[PDB]
Parts: structure tokens; sequence; C-alpha cells
RNA sequence: CGCUUCUCGGCCAGUGUAGUAUCUGUUCUUAUCAGUUUAAUAUCUGAU
């Protein structure tokens, strides 16, 4: 159990496509997956979304069918939070839903 | 002027030339091989397509890693693709 | 027929401190016109001195003769000055009157 | 330091030989062998009064009547 | 020593040497001066001189 | 090292070490499956209730820095 | 000054145009052009007068050119006449000067002090020691500057280096070294170098676009170096101007900088510069610059381009079009390089490029049309064979009607080309054999092409692919009758490409008839080398180990070769034909040709008194992969026989023998090693140990491995009781490897046995052998892993005793047997001693040794999986904060290297921390109860 | 090459890259305060 290393949470589309899988914070990587010659299961290799000092709520798998596919990570900053030596950023911010979104053809992912 | 690329670690088997041949890469030693080396791509393509992970020759066989550098833990950090004060491409 | 480096300017060293641009005028004006002539003053460069003639050829003449020449009881050394280097203590500033002046009479 | 005559033509071995007999004949060819009496394996000889014949393969040449040796 | 030099961020403060500027900013008010300022401490920061351009440096941290 | 959160260094405040070692507390006990309902059980609520206000905590916990 | 800079720059071109316009009308009607005095204050330094001698003086000098024709004819000869000294002028430098080098360094003609600036510049002729002199005065002086860095400050340094790195004269090692001295001090300063940025690149660009490999190299690392060092602004700031210049070379290199200071910080910094860049509208030479950015960024950043692909294309697709042609040229040249990073990738990207390309390959005549080739070959493995299925079938035209160029730029590119359109799976064989073959092997196998380098590869590799698709026997059929075509080169060629091709598809295909060619062929080949290459040997081998037993009735002829060659021809090209032997061993085995056994073991043997030394290696090697196909007991040199005849060579000091003796030796007393009495071996122990000087890794390699061979046959007391004695004067870690003895012969019998010889013998006074067991024991546990958990109690006493201190060495290479002991025993119970040495481990954490620190460090990583965090974070505690700054930086550095790794363990191990007013430092949690 | 004599023997000053350790020589225990600096000193920076 990290705070950084994924695992946490985990994410598959449905086609299958490929698979997102995240710690709570930092790190989400993906590996994509398509069957091999004989329609055996072969792995890709993985990517990253990395994001600084982003906490991920939660994580679900996405439909769009036969697209580039996309993610939702819910997420919130605490970066306003610690540098507000007041105590009002600890209000005052809002968790920020971003739609990750896979992109084959150029192969990073993109928010 | 050299250190490592650490960039993620990826599928790619890792190669090693004659000369480096025996040596856990990290712990640098011949000494108990057990486990195996992944490169990203980005590290290992094309003209590195079995390309020396050290040297720049081309690769003879598959570095393992030892089983001290194991128990640290270490063969799980970025890519060791060690990259000199040139361009390591 | 001349290899590139050598250049109008040469650096002349082995001078006695007492020594006359009288002397230094006649002899190096074997080989050709002067454009000038530099000595150094200050209290390294006392004993060396730079020159520059109208033309190269003139200072080709001149390293080829006047190599290792004497003078007093002094064998001179006689090299083609670099160039580049420390001058930029000035700036290349003052184009604009005169390529205005050639702008205007020529009109070209 | 004496040069021994034996050791020149040891070393002219797979080179070019000329083979000067007592008499009016020569061969030259690649000096492949020879023994303690100096018969002769030349190669690919070709016979010479002084063109008689090419000979391909391994000519035994009979030390007997050998005169001269010539590497080149 | 013994040359002209200012510090920006330190009331426009004088320094004499180049050697003295490396102290100073390990020191106790410039740190007081970037912290207050609420450019947080240490190593990442040293080579400042005016007030302005570490603002935004800071807001490259965070 | 830097790049790999929880690094200190010298000039390490109290305040954040601090924090640091609350979050990681966190992230166990949303990791340790059963650590997580030992809390559950003892203040009652739902395991989520739990998580969730774990990630509420998250970021403040000590409260404002200094 | 910037602003100011590019006004110098309008005015030099405003200048050309002047002048050139002056010479247009001048027309209609350089370095010596007459000067100014503001000019010629401009270049001699400070610190001249200029003089008058006389208006009559300079009024002869008025008259010199004049009078230097009209006295050039005129009366003169000069007479010398046959008739206390003093003046030895001061030259010369502990480093020594050069004669021309008077110019730079011609202040350390003056002797003096009490000049201050002028003390630091008259200082930094340290340099001297660094351009020329002994060895250790350049590493000790470039220290001395090193630390100096910060003080002098760059301002005088470069003031003083690049001078030196514009000489005219300046030596290649002389270079290399003065830009060793560019990078480290710009490890240093940071800041500081901004105003001198520019200052620099104009000496480096021309390195890092350099003939040699290793120059190019150290260039861009120093480019990176500086651009990540000064700031991003500075380096554009900087940078402009040279955009325009007028020399196309500036721009060039300047691009190839862009390109590195992009790898630097990162493209997206950068791109709005650029995509500016290439909207310039005031004239298209930076347009035809910024595109070439694009490229070179291209070429360095491969594969890593991928995410900004877009974004790039998108600045350079607005070039295609454009009027000007090289614009249009360069482009799409780009485009190509992109794809050539791209792979198989980012396709729809490059997406709206294609459609003028495809229409601008009509159209064209030169160089550009086969440039657009270059990218659209590159394009296809990119597109689908659908959509890529009709566009191929589109070009394999223009490619067919383009063979026949005489530019060689094109041939290049066609053929790269060729590969990749008929180098697909949605084309069709067929269709390759009938049109592209015949042109194909017409215009482009001629001896133009093989000579040049990059068209000799190139080519392999294109026809190699065809292979792959159309099959075998089509290509080598055709190139087999070549080899026996004179020039070496070409054969060299034809030769390498067979033995990929049969590499690749496997020589089941061939034929018979076109067989007797080959092997026919590949003697009349291999008996003709000018030089040893290892290319006919390893083509010839992969060649038979191909055929398989197809080979055999081929042997005879071999063989017989393999010994004509074998003897005379003069012994160079011995070790060839020995080699030749090597590699077909293998097939002189299985089919069972055991005459040929004899013939070889035996003939080989008596080479064995060869005294030239490559051909003896070669021999043994031979020999060696002899033994690996027959077996010991059926050697026809019985090696009985053989053993000892090898046994002396091994004084032989030069190399190639060395190993593969050693080698040999090794094999054979690995596997049989009964044969041989153990007199003889001891007589082999006595000789090895001196092979310990051995200037090269892999002798000392198997080396050792050997010395344990023979450990295992004799029994380990006196083996380690000799290797006590050896390595007495190793210089600097040279014995070391007796020490590897001590620990692989501690292995090949219990260990369990050796030690107390070993434990002992830390008794000695003699200091260096002290230590030499110490590490003895480390190796020791490194190899044995598990089994410490015994002997562990015999050292921990002498642990104590090394760990504390008689000097630094102990403490160092002690603590690393504390690593490898700490990794091997873990968790099988045996941490309490490990608890105990902790302890007189602990204090040595302060150093800045750095042997020593890195040790240390060593030691508590591994001290850690064995004791556990917990244990440690009560050593790491009270360090954290401690008010000195010098503890707080270790204690830092250890927590981290606990932290990172079980991270998730210490929750556990931090300890309760009372919560002060703004805030609350008690974890609540833990503390409730059920 | 053979024989005879005598002597002896065998068997039943390399190099390269990075880095530390350790002696000796030379200078200072010496006036106040203001800043930089240090765990505290020290050290560095100004004037009477």
């Amino acid at each position: 159990c990290r705070r950084i290393v994924p695992g946490q949470f985990l994410a598959v589309d449905p086609k299958g496509r490929a698979v997102m899988i995240s710690a709570i914070e930092k790190q989400k990587l993906v590996y994509i997956l398509n069957r091999d010659a004989a329609a055996r299961l072969t792995i890709s290799s993985p990517l990253e979304a990395h994001k600084a000092n982003t906490l991920v709520y939660h994580v679900v798998g996405v439909d769009v069918g036969f697209e580039n596919p996309m993610f939702a990570c819910l997420e919130m900053d605490y970066e306003e939070a610690d540098n507000d030596p007041t105590g009002e950023a600890a209000a005052n911010t809002q968790q920020t839903l971003t739609f990750y979104e896979l992109d084959l053809g150029l192969n990073h992912v993109v928010r | 002027d050299l250190i490592f690329c650490r960039k993620q670690a990826g599928v790619a088997i890792g190669r090693l030339c004659e000369k480096c041949d025996g040596k856990c890469v990290i712990c640098d030693s011949y000494v108990r091989p057990c486990t195996l080396v992944r490169i990203c791509d980005e590290c290992n393509y094309g003209s590195y397509q079995g390309r020396c992970v050290i040297c720049g020759g081309p690769g003879v066989s598959d570095a393992y890693y030892c089983k001290e550098c194991t128990i640290q833990e270490k063969d799980r950090d970025g890519c060791p693709k060690i990259v000199n004060l040139g361009s390591s491409k | 027929r001349l290899p590139p480096e050598v250049n109008r300017i040469l650096y002349i060293r082995n001078l006695p401190y007492k020594i006359t641009a009288e002397e230094m005028y006649d002899i190096f004006g074997k080989y050709g016109p002067i454009r000038q002539i530099r000595v150094g003053n200050t209290p390294e460069t006392r004993g060396t001195a730079y020159v520059v003639y109208e033309d190269i050829f003139d200072a080709k003449n001149a390293c080829d003769h006047l190599s290792g020449f004497n003078v007093c009881n002094r064998y001179l050394v006689v090299l083609y000055y670099n160039a580049n280097r420390a001058f930029q203590k000035m700036d290349t500033k003052k184009k604009e009157e005169q390529l205005k002046l050639l702008k205007e009479k020529y009109g070209i | 330091s004496q040069l021994l005559p034996l050791e020149l033509v040891d070393k002219c071995i797979g080179s070019r030989i000329h083979i000067v007999m007592k008499s009016d004949k020569e061969i030259v060819g690649t000096l492949l062998g020879f023994d303690d009496f100096v018969n002769m394996v030349l190669e690919d000889v070709t016979e010479f009064e002084i063109r008689r014949i090419t000979k391909l393969d391994q000519i035994l040449l009979n030390g007997n009547n050998i005169t001269m040796l010539v590497p080149g | 020593l013994n040359i002209n030099y200012n510090c920006e961020i330190c009331g426009n403060y004088t320094y004499r040497g180049p050697k003295a500027f490396q102290r100073h900013f390990a020191e106790w008010r410039h740190a007081h001066g970037m912290r207050c300022l609420g450019i947080p401490n240490t190593a990442h920061f040293a080579n400042v001189t005016q007030i302005e351009d570490a603002v935004s440096l800071w807001a490259k941290l965070k | 090292q830097s790049k790999y959160i929880g690094t200190g260094h010298a000039d390490t405040t109290k305040w954040e070490w601090l924090v640091n070692q609350h979050r990681d507390s966190y992230c166990s006990y949303m990791g340790h499956f059963d650590l997580l309902n030992y809390f559950a059980i003892a203040e009652n609520e739902s395991k989520a209730r739990v998580r969730f206000n774990l990630m509420e905590k998250m970021l403040q916990p000590c409260g404002p820095p200094a | 000054e910037r602003d100011t800079p590019g006004h110098g720059s309008g005015w030099a071109e405003t200048p050309r145009t002047d002048r050139g316009g002056d010479s247009i009308g001048e027309t209609p009607t350089e370095r010596n052009r007459p000067l100014s005095d503001e000019e010629l204050d401009a270049m001699f330094p400070e610190g001249y007068k200029v003089l008058p001698p006389p208006a009559g003086y300079v009024p002869i000098r008025t008259p010199a050119r004049k009078l230097t024709a009209t006295p050039t004819p005129l009366g003169g000869m000069t007479g010398f006449h046959m008739q206390k000294s003093v003046n030895d002028q001061p030259s010369g430098n502990l480093p020594f000067l050069k004669p021309d080098d008077i110019q730079y360094f011609d202040k350390l003609l003056v002797d003096v002090d009490e000049s201050e600036e002028q003390k630091e510049r008259k200082i930094m002729k340290l340099l001297l020691k660094i351009k020329n002199g002994t060895p250790p005065m350049r590493k000790a002086a470039l220290r001395q500057i090193t630390d100096k860095a910060r003080e002098f400050g760059a301002g005088p340094l470069f003031n003083q280096i690049l001078p030196l790195l514009m000489s005219p004269t300046l030596e290649d090692q002389e270079r290399h070294l003065l830009v060793k001295v560019i990078d480290r001090i710009l490890y240093k300063l940071d800041d500081l170098v901004r105003p001198y940025v520019h200052k620099i690149l104009v000496v480096i660009e021309p390195l890092l676009i350099d003939e040699d490999y290793y120059a190019r190299v150290e260039g861009r690392e120093i480019i990176s170096n500086l651009a990540k060092a000064a700031g991003l602004a500075t380096m554009i700031s900087t940078m402009r101007p040279d955009i325009d210049n007028m020399d196309e070379y500036v721009r060039n290199t300047t691009a190839r900088a862009f390109a590195v200071v992009a790898s630097a910080l990162g493209i997206p910094s950068l791109l709005p510069f650029l995509k500016a860049v290439c909207k310039s509208k005031k004239s298209w030479q930076a347009r035809h610059t910024g595109i070439k950015i694009v490229q070179q960024i291209a070429i360095l950043m491969g594969c890593a381009i991928l995410p900004h692909l877009r974004s790039l294309v998108e600045i350079i697709e607005h070039g295609l079009v454009d009027e000007q042609q090289k614009v249009r040229t360069i482009s799409a040249l780009a485009i190509a390089a992109l794809a050539e990073a791209a792979t198989p990738y980012g396709i729809e990207s490059f997406d709206s490029v294609l459609k003028p390309l495809w229409k601008g390959i009509r159209q064209h005549r030169g160089k550009g049309l086969a440039a657009f080739l270059k990218a659209i070959g590159y394009l296809i493995p990119l597109m689908d064979a659908e959509y890529a299925n009709y566009y191929t079938r589109e070009v394999m035209l223009i490619l067919i009607r383009e063979f026949q160029s005489p530019d060689e730029e094109m041939k290049k590119i066609v053929l790269k080309v060729v590969k990749q359109c008929c180098g697909t799976d949605g084309v069709e064989a067929n269709y390759i054999k009938t049109e592209i073959l015949p042109p194909f092997f017409k215009h482009f196998w001629q001896h133009r092409m093989a000579l040049d380098r990059r068209n000799y590869r190139q080519l392999v590799d294109t026809t190699v692919e065809l292979a792959n698709k159309v099959g075998a026997a089509e290509i080598i059929s055709r190139i087999v009758d070549d080899l026996k075509d004179e020039a070496e080169q070409y054969r060299k060629m034809v030769m390498e490409t067979i033995e990929k091709i049969m590499g690749n598809l496997g020589a089941a295909d061939i034929d018979h008839k076109l067989e007797e060619q080959l092997i026919d062929g590949i003697l009349y080949a291999f008996q003709e080398q000018t030089t040893e290459d290892s290319v006919m040997l390893n083509g010839f081998g992969t060649v038979v180990n191909a055929l398989g037993k197809r080979v055999k009735p081929y042997l005879p002829q071999i063989c017989g070769t393999v010994l004509w060659r074998l003897n005379n021809k003069s012994a160079k090209v011995r070790q060839q034909a020995a080699d030749l032997i090597s590699r077909t061993a293998v097939v002189m085995k299985t089919c069972q040709e055991e005459k040929l056994m004899g013939h070889l073991g035996v003939v080989l043997y008596e080479y064995l008194g060869e005294e030239y030394p490559e051909v003896l290696g070669s021999i043994l090697g031979a020999l060696k992969a002899i033994v690996n196909v027959i077996g010991m007991h059926k050697m026809t040199p019985p090696i009985k026989d053989l053993l000892p005849r090898l046994t002396p060579i091994l004084k032989n000091r030069h190399e190639k023998v060395q190993e593969n003796c050693i080698d040999l030796v090794g094999r054979i007393a690995d596997r049989g090693a009964e044969y041989v009495s153990a007199r003889e071996w001891m007589r082999i122990c006595f000789e090895l140990l001196e092979l310990l000087k051995a200037h090269k890794k892999a002798i000392r390699r198997a080396t050792v491995n050997t010395f344990g061979y023979i450990a295992k046959a004799i029994g380990p007391h006196d083996v380690l009781a000799t290797l006590l004695n050896n390595l007495k004067v190793q210089e600097r870690q040279n014995r070391v490897c007796t020490t590897v003895a001590i620990a692989i012969v501690a292995e090949t019998c219990s260990p369990f046995t050796v030690l107390p010889a070993l434990m002992n013998e830390y008794r000695v006074p003699e200091l260096n052998v002290q230590n030499g067991v110490l590490k003895s024991l480390s190796f020791l546990f490194e190899y044995i892993g598990e089994m410490g958990k015994d002997y562990i109690y015999a050292v921990t006493p002498l642990l104590e005793d090394a760990l504390m201190d008689r000097d630094l060495v102990h403490r160092q290479t002690a603590s690393a047997v504390v690593q490898h002991m700490s990794l091997g025993v873990y968790g099988f119970g045996c941490e309490d001693s490990l608890n105990h040495l902790l302890n007189y481990v602990w204090p040595n954490v302060f150093e800045t040794s750095p042997h020593v620190i890195q040790a240390v460090m060593g030691a508590l990583e591994g001290l850690r999986v064995a004791i556990g965090p917990c244990r440690m974070l009560q050593y790491c505690l009270q360090g954290l904060f401690h008010p000195a700054r010098k503890v707080r930086d270790v204690y830092w550095k250890i927590y981290n290297s606990i932290y990172i790794g079980s991270q998730d363990a210490l929750i556990a191990h931090y300890p309760r921390i009372y919560n002060d007013d703004k805030n609350t430092y008690i974890r609540y949690e833990l503390d409730y109860i059920l």
C-alpha cells in the first residue's frame, strides 16, 4: 500500500481494448490490450497520465464504442490547500471531474 | 555525464552485448541472476533493437538482475537504460 | 598560393625598451606602406609591438625575410597576429552616418 | 650469424620460384616443399628450354639435376 | 569584496562582496522576506534578486 | 528522489513531515481492508462513509499550515 | 544589448548591399578592405599606444608603396663583415610553450609580482597546464580550476579560453580537453553564464556538426548543459539573429543548436517560438531554417517526439505549398524524418499532409522529387494496406521509372523506398518478381555503389527484404555468380548479403545445382582475402550451419583447403583458416567424419609450437571448439598428451593467446580433470597465479572460474593457502581477483571448512592483506546467500574489530560485508547479532569520503531489510531536527533511503506526537477501541 | 654430422577517467562595535 503506486483503483473499457490503473495520487497508468495473432491476449506497453498533487477519488471505465477511449478520473488538487496559510482553500475547493482520453494513433494520453 | 534515463518501464526485454554480458546492471555483478530486464522502447528502439544497454554494440544476450538488487526492490524503478552525456540515441 | 591564417597584422617581439619609432618605421618600411603601428607602453606590454600594412603580401614578404631578423643583440619574434579575440571592448556602431553617405552622394 | 641455404629455401615455400637445372632447362612455379636431398615439389610449373609445358597440379622435381634456386 | 552590489528583495539592500551574497541568501532575514512574502524557503530560490520573478517561480512551484 | 513524494531534506518543517505521515496513514487505511473494517466497526458508519471521510481529511489533517 | 545586436545585423547586410551594388553598377561601369582608427581601436586589446615616428618618417611610409614599386626597382644588396654578449630571451613553460602559442601566453614572458584582477588573469594560465604538459599536471590543475569556478567567475575565464578554443592551430586533443573545461565549469556556474551564451555557442556549434562521432556527442552534451544551465528565454533572446544570418552554414548549425536546447527544455516550451518562425513573412531564409529545426528535432528527440507530433506537423504543412523551392524541399524532408521516428504511429496526424504530397509526386523534376519520396516511403508502413494498398500501387511505378538516375542522393532514396513499398505485407509476390527485380539487379548492382559506405549497407538491407518475400533461391541465385568477380569490396558485399539471407530464410529452400555453385563460390572467395575480416568468415559459418547435412559431400574439398591454406602462404592467413575450423567444428562432428577429427586434432596439436601469437590464438580456439564436439575420452590427442603441452604457454604475454589458452585450460580442467595427475595441476596453480596481472577483464574472469575448477579437483586448504600467498603487489584493487578466488573456492567445498584458516589470517600485521581478508568475506557471503545463517557468528566479532577503526578502509570494506550478509540471511531469524553489529557500524555515518559513504549507504540499506525498519527508524528519529546542518543533512539522507522502500510499513512506527495550537499531530484513529 | 673430453640438468620502470587518505613547509591565539555566517564558535565584510 502506497500513496503513489497504482493498483488501488482499477478501470477498463467496454471493448476491453485498454485498461487503466491508478494509485490514489499522482499516478495513472494505462495498459492497452489486443489479442495476439491467434487472438490470445497480448498486453501492451504502459503509458502515463502523471499530474502533480492530485487526489483520485474514483475511476470508472467509460463508454465509447470503438473510439479513442475515455476515463473518468474524479480528482481534487490539494496544492491550493497547502499554500493557503489561512485555511480558506481548505474549503472552497471543488473536486474536479476530468475525462482523460486514450488515443491510439498518437499513443499517449491527454487530459 | 553517465546516468539513467529512468523513463517508464515497458515490456521490452533488455539487450546486452558481448562485453556487458554477465553483469547484473545496477549491482555491477555476475552473482545470482534471477529476474529479467525491461526498458522503454523509447530507450530501446530501431538501431537500439538488440543494442547494448551500456556501450552501443549489438545485444547477444539478456541481462539478468541479481537477487541483491531484488530484495531491495530497485529493479522496478525507471528503466535502466543508461544515457551518457551525449544524445543517448 | 598563401596560408589563410596570416593577416595584415604581425605580432612583433624581443624589443628593447629604449627603442625608436624611427628605427622601427625605417626597418619594417621595406616591404610596404605601414597602415600603422602600436607599441606596448604598459607594464606588461613594454617590449612588444604590432605592425600593420596596407597589404598582406607586404607582410608576407616581411615574415619571410625579417624572420628571426636581428636588432641590437636580439632576434625579433616575428609572428602573424591572431585576431578576433578581445576587441569587443569596442562596438560595431557607426554605420548609420557613413552608409547613409554612400546612400547619398553616389545615390546608390 | 651464418645464413643457412636450407633456411633460405624454407622461407621461399609458398612463394614463386625459378629452379635452374644443370642443363639448359628451367622451371618456375610455386614452391610447395623440399627435402634434405633438395628434391623439390612445384605447383603449376612452367617448363623452359633456354616454353615446353604448362604443368597443372604437383611436380616432384628430382634434386639430382638441380643447380640453382631463385626465389621470385 | 568591497565591490558595489545590491539585493532587491532585501530592503533594496547594498552588499560589498559577491561571496557575501550567498551568505545573505542562507540567512535569517532573507528567508524571512521569502517565507513571509509567501515564497517558501531553501534551495530552489537561491538565485533570487528581484521580488517579482520568484513570485511566478513560486506559482510554478504550486 | 524529489519526484518521489514524501522525500525530505534538512529544511523539512515539522508540519510537513507530520502531514506526510498522516496522508500515508490514510492510503494505508484505504488499503488494508481489515484495518478499515476495524474503524467501521468502532465508529458506526458504512465502509463507504469511512473512506469518503478519510478522503476529505486527506489534504487537511492538522489544519492549515503555519 | 539584444535589440542593439540585431541592429548590427541589419547593418551588416545593408553594407554587403552597398558594396555588392557598388560592383553591380561598377560591374555595369574582402579581408584587404581598408580600415579606420575607430575600427583600428576595435582589434588589439587594451594597453597599447599608437605612435608617430615622424611626418617625414610616416612620409616615407606614405612614400613606401609608390616607392615600393619605385624603390623595388632601384639599387641595394647587403654585406657582412668578418669580426661581451648578453640578453637571454625567456621562453617556455613547465608544460612548455609552443612557438605559435606565444601570442596567448606572452604574459608568461614577464616575471614579476605585485601587479587585483590582473593577478587573476595571470593566475589563470593554469590553462597552459591544462593545454600542454604532463598528464598529472593536467589532472591536478584541472580540479584546481574547477573549485575556482565560482571565484574568478566566468567572465575572466571565457575571455581567456575562447581564444584557444578558436586557435587556428589548436590540437584535437587540446580541443577535446578545452571542451572538458567548458563542461566542468558549466556544471557550476548557472545564472552566471548568461552574457556569455552566444559567446559560447559560436565556438561550440561547429563541434556539434562534427564528422567525428565522439566529437558530436560531447558537443550535444555541453549545449544542453549550457542551455538548461542558462535560462530558456536566455537561449531564445540570444539566438534569433543567427536565423537570417547570410551564411547558410551558421543557420544550419543554428538549427542543430535549437535541436539540442529543445531536447533540454522540451518541445512545448519552445513551440510557440518555432510556430512563430515558420509563419515569419519577412523572408524565407528563416523558414528554411525553422523547418530544418523541426527536422533535427526529429532526429534527436526521435521516438519521443510522439505527443506534440500533431502540433509540429501543424507547423510544417504550410511550407509544402510555398513559392520558394528549398522550403518545399526541406519541409517534406522533415515530414520524412518525423515519420521515421513515428514508425507505425500517428498516421492521421500526418494526415492532412498527404494529398498534396501525392500530387506533388507527379509533377516534379529533381532532388525535391526524390525527397518527397523519402517521405512517402517512410509513410507507407504507417497506412492501412487498403488505403496503403491503393497508394502503394501508384508509387511503385514512379519508383520504377526512377531507378535509373545518375543522382546518388536519388539511389539512396528510391532504394530505401523499395525496402518499404515492396517491404510490405499487403503487396503481392509475383509482381515484384516481374517488374522490379530485373531492373533492380541491373542498375543497382554495380561497382559505383559498393565502394561507397552507406550505399553498401542500405543495399544489403534492401536486397535482404526482397528475399524475405520472394524467397531465397531467387535472390541468391542471381548474385552467386559474383563471388568470383574480382574486386574485393564487391565480393565482400555479395557475401554478407547471402549470409544474412540464409540467416533469415533458411537454407532449406535452395536447390542443388545452385548449391554446388555456392560452396564452389564460398571457397573461391574465402581463398582470397585481402585482410582477415570477419565478413567472409562468418558469412561462411552461417552458410554451413544452415546447410546442415546437405553439406556433407563437400567436406573433403573444404578440409583439403583448410589444411593447404593452413600451412604456407606465410602465417598471416593462417589464423584465418584456423578460425574457419573453429566455426565449422560442429559440422565436422554430427555427420560423423572422424578421419577429419584425427586430422584436426593432431595437426592442430603440432602448431601449438607456432611462435606468432595471432596464429596460435586462433589455433587454440579451434581446439576448444573441437573439444566441445568430441568428448574428452574420445579425444584423439588424448588429454594426457595435451594439457601439459599447453601448460608452459601461459607466459605468453601476448593477448589472444592468454585468452584462448585459459579458456581452454578451463574447459578441460572442468570436464575431464581426472585425466591429469594432481602434481601437474599444482604446477598449473603456481602458474595461474600471475595471470592476475592481466590488463583485461575477461582473462581474469575465466581465470578465476578455472581457479575454482581445479580447486574442486584437488581440495581446498592448499589452494587458499596458496592464494593466501598470492597477489601481494597487485596495484589498487588488481589483487582483489585473488580474493575472488578465496570466495569461489570457499564455496566449492564447504566454506564451513575454510574459515578458521581465513579468520586466523586476519591476525597478520600487514595492513592491506588484512583488508583483503575482509573483502574475502564480502564476496564470500554474496556468493553463499542462505548458508550464511551459520558462520555469521564467526565473523561478527571480527567485524567488530575491523569495523572499529584502524583506518577508514577497514570500516568501508567491512561494512560492505555487513551488506551482503544482511541481504543473504534474510528472515531466517539471526537478526539479533545483526542488531549488535549495527551499533559498531552506526557512527561511521558521517564522512565525506565518497567510498566510505556509498559503502555505508550500502550497509544501512541492506540492514534495513534484515532488521526491519522499526529498529532503524529508532536510530533515525533524533537526527531529523537536530539543530546543526551537518547532521540533518545525513539523517535525512538515511531516513529517505529507509523511506522509499517500506513506506507501507512505517505507519506503525511513527511515534505519538503532541498536537500544538493551530494543528493536530495526533492520529486519533488508531485509538478507537471497540 | 659422427667420435673423445669437460660443464650443467632430469628419472628408478604500462596507460586513461573519477575520488579519498596521510607527512612536511608557510601564515594567525592580537585592539571595539555593525552586517553576512555557524548547532555555538570560526571565518568573511566596514570605519576609530
